[PDB]
């Protein structure tokens, strides 16, 4: 069980840790989050009370270093920092715990939600998307654009997701134009799975990572990426049986976790109806279709 | 984006463009089977690809053999059209390739876009105009070459005959669309109008009769009467 120490909380803020959120008042005596499960990536995220504009946060893995949050009054945000002095680190954390100034990562023991949302998201793989090599953690916010969005403007501050584009020479073999446009199996299995990702684990990881950035930061390019990776699978007539079964589990927990009140903006009517009712896989996503129908039948 | 009445004069500027109409690519007769079921028998078709400024018509004839053993022919026909337009563009010298291709039905956009990925600079556009190019098979010489074809074939026509010697391409197009709209609304009446004067003939190398400027005015009047006529006989007005 690892710990993320806060130097302090000088500004009023809503703090997110994975799928949990709690409020800290301005100058409230708060020194961080304890009992964070080792073995998973995590995201710690922020929304200032005085400007709900700009959600922002950090993807980190506790096994990769000791990390703490320090407010910067110049740049005006909670920053993640690595403490290399391990002794000084354990010393400060022990004092903060003895004084009971930390909230508890509150994992119910029945609950596998976070595991199911993050099964294939790795921190090294996250760094392939968010480029900032001098840190072991990765910053994301609401407004960061994707490499594809920038094709249609600061490349340093972009999300490098895999470019998927159904009307592209990459997606379409010369001489197979109708075949490849109507059945995307070539693009999925040969171009993407075999030539970029290397395996479906990797295909699912980026999809999981795009969903979570969409949900926690309202990052529009991330939502686009999540829907494109779903649609590529659903639009392929030939998909391994184990990828369909896992996809159904993945989407089920995403739909289950989505805030009810954000479904109108985070869910693309066209992709979902296509995927569940028209596409090659319309009969293959039983769990996802059942939860979508009972929880958001209005979108359908 | 799309083409409509507001940007109608763009058709006659000096950027090469083509209309593509796929209405007559996949044509069938429907009939009863001996068991009293229904089946189709395809007949030859054509792609109607027109330069509106010059009158050059690239008539690609679609022979029924292209459908043998194929499924979902109405879907296939849109992709076959796209394949053949793309092949035409690639066959033209660079300075003759169009800068835009306007499809008359929006279902052609994705098939044509995909077939033209190699030409990122050629704009594929829809139109809101309800053009009457479906009626192209009411022009006897076009219908004849299509029905007589025993194999795939491309035939080239000028659909304006020699009209551009005397009138502008805007007027030439206006005349063509009015003729085709009449043929579409009442083919028999339209043809009787065109062909009730033996003193005016169709030259061997032309599609329409050799009307004088005054005769064309009379003809155009009669075609507008017919279109209003049938619009009354249709709507009881
Ligand atoms: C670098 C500064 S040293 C300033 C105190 O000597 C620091 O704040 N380190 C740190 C280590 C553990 C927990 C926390 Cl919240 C911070
Ligand atoms: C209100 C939601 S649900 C409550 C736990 O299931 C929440 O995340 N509460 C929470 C409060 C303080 C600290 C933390 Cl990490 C969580
Ligand atoms: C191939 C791509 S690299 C980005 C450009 O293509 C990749 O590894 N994505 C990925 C895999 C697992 C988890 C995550 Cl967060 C991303």
């Amino acid at each position: 069980m690892n710990t993320v120490p806060f130097t302090s909380a000088p500004i009023e803020v809503t703090i997110g840790i994975d799928q949990y959120s709690f409020n800290v008042k301005e100058n409230q005596p708060f020194h961080g989050i304890k009992d964070i499960p080792i073995g998973h990536v995590h995201v710690i995220h922020f929304q200032h009370a005085d400007n709900s504009s700009m959600r922002y946060g950090y993807w980190f893995d506790c096994r990769m270093g000791n990390f703490y949050i320090q407010y910067d009054p110049k740049d005006g945000l909670y920053k993640m920092m690595e403490e290399r002095d391990g002794a000084k680190f354990e010393n400060i954390v022990h004092n903060f715990k003895e004084r009971q100034m930390m909230v508890s990562y509150p994992k119910i023991d029945e609950d596998d939600t976070w595991y199911n949302l993050t099964e294939f998201v790795q921190m090294d793989k996250i760094r392939k998307i968010v480029r900032k090599d001098e840190n072991q953690f990765s910053y994301v916010d609401s407004s960061m654009t994707t490499v594809q969005e920038n094709e249609l403007s600061d490349p340093a501050h972009s999300l490098n997701y895999t470019v998927i584009n159904f009307k592209s020479r990459e997606a379409i073999r010369p001489g197979h134009e109708m075949e490849d446009f109507l059945d995307k199996s070539y693009y999925l299995n040969t171009v993407m799975l075999q030539g970029i990702f290397k395996n479906s684990s990797n295909y699912f990881g980026e999809l999981q990572f795009a969903f979570l950035n969409a949900m926690f930061f309202g990052n529009y390019g991330s939502s686009l990426q999540w829907h494109a990776m779903i649609e590529l699978i659903c639009s392929s007539a030939t998909v391994p049986k184990h990828m369909l079964d896992k996809l159904d589990e993945i989407l089920y927990y995403q739909i289950k976790t989505l805030p009810e009140q954000y479904s109108d903006i985070l869910l693309n009517e066209r992709v979902w109806n296509i995927c569940l009712y028209s596409s090659f896989q319309k009969n293959s996503l039983h769990n996802t279709e059942k939860i979508m129908e009972n929880k958001y039948p209005e979108l359908l | 984006g799309a083409m409509n009445s507001s940007n109608y004069a763009e058709l006659f500027n000096n950027d090469i463009k083509l209309f593509v109409d796929d209405t007559n690519v996949y044509r069938v007769t429907v009939h009863k089977t001996f068991e009293g079921n229904v089946a189709t028998k395809a007949i030859n078709g054509c792609i109607f690809t027109l330069n509106p400024k010059t009158g050059h018509l690239f008539l690609k004839i679609i022979h029924t053999s292209v459908w043998a053993g194929q499924k979902r022919l109405s879907q296939l026909a849109k992709w076959k059209t796209a394949e053949e337009v793309s092949a035409l563009v690639r066959s033209l010298p660079k300075e003759e390739q169009p800068k835009q291709i306007i499809v008359t039905r929006k279902a052609m956009l994705d098939p044509l876009e995909v077939h033209m990925l190699d030409f990122p600079n050629i704009a594929i556009r829809p139109t809101e105009l309800r053009l009457p190019f479906s009626a192209a098979m009411s022009i006897d010489k076009l219908s004849d070459v299509v029905m007589k074809a025993t194999e795939p074939q491309m035939v080239l026509f000028n659909i304006y005959d020699d009209w551009l010697d005397r009138i502008s391409s805007y007027t030439a197009f206006s005349r063509l669309t009015l003729l085709l709209r009449a043929l579409k609304t009442n083919e028999e009446s339209a043809k009787m109008i065109l062909l009730s004067d033996p003193t005016i003939t169709i030259k061997s190398y032309h599609l329409w009769p050799s009307f004088t400027d005054e005769q064309w005015i009379t003809i155009e009047s009669q075609m507008r009467d017919l279109i209003l006529t049938e619009y009354g006989r249709k709507y009881n007005v």
